[PDB]
């Protein structure tokens, strides 16, 4: 989930845009 | 901002800022 994703490897934009509503 | 490791307050707040007014949902144990 976001955790793996952008806090123990490093985020991305991509990525974290998956979380927008 | 966004390309770096980014844990707690500080992944909320670039969710934040990225999300704007679509909001977001921070599901850190899914
Ligand atoms: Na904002």
């Amino acid at each position: 989930g976001i955790v793996e994703q952008c806090c123990t490897s490093i985020c991305s934009l991509y990525q974290l845009e998956n979380y927008c509503n | 901002f966004v390309n770096q490791h980014l844990c707690g307050s500080h992944l909320v707040e670039a969710l934040y800022l990225v999300c704007g007014e679509r909001g977001f949902f921070y599901t850190p144990k899914a």
